[PDB]
């Protein structure tokens, strides 16, 4: 469920959202803290969800790292509300 | 975890994304840097929707 009172894009065109985005800013959580040059890449699955690849540069490791997730719409795919789980 | 596009420009070049509560917020761009105009807009929308923008970390990008 989205937070109470927030807007959610309601004419979402999932196909135009696919591909690579740069993370300009974030609220800091353990999972992303310290990562630089962070990108998010979305692709469409056959089952109608999205594959998510979050990549960033970890200067402590000196390494690029990525985490892969599966996202599903919680309703209409024209409504930009999804839930993501990471493997 | 919830992933919600709360705001998006008509050209799908800039997005404001939030998680399951107001402690989770991201500015995404098709480009590694954005202009002061786009920054202020995103921040304005964030503040209007009750997000505390003092929580933002500006991620280093080539640029």
């Amino acid at each position: 469920t989205p937070p109470r009172g927030v807007t959610v894009v309601n004419n979402f065109d999932c196909k135009r959202y696919l591909g690579t985005w740069y993370e300009i800013a974030r609220f800091d959580h353990r999972f992303e803290r310290g990562l630089e040059k962070v990108t998010a890449t979305y692709s469409l699955r056959d089952d109608g969800g999205l594959n998510v690849i979050n990549k960033g540069y970890n200067p402590d490791r000196g390494m690029w790292q990525q985490s892969e997730g599966k996202a599903y719409f919680t309703g209409a795919p024209t409504r930009a509300a999804l839930k993501v789980s990471f493997f | 975890g919830g992933y919600n596009v709360i705001a998006l420009d008509r050209e799908y070049r800039h997005a404001l994304v939030c998680g399951p509560d107001r402690d989770y917020l991201w500015i995404l761009s098709r480009t590694p840097t954005i202009s002061d105009e786009v920054k202020q807009e995103m921040l304005a929308v964030a503040t209007r929707e009750g997000f505390d923008v003092s929580k933002f970390i500006w991620v280093q990008q080539p640029g």
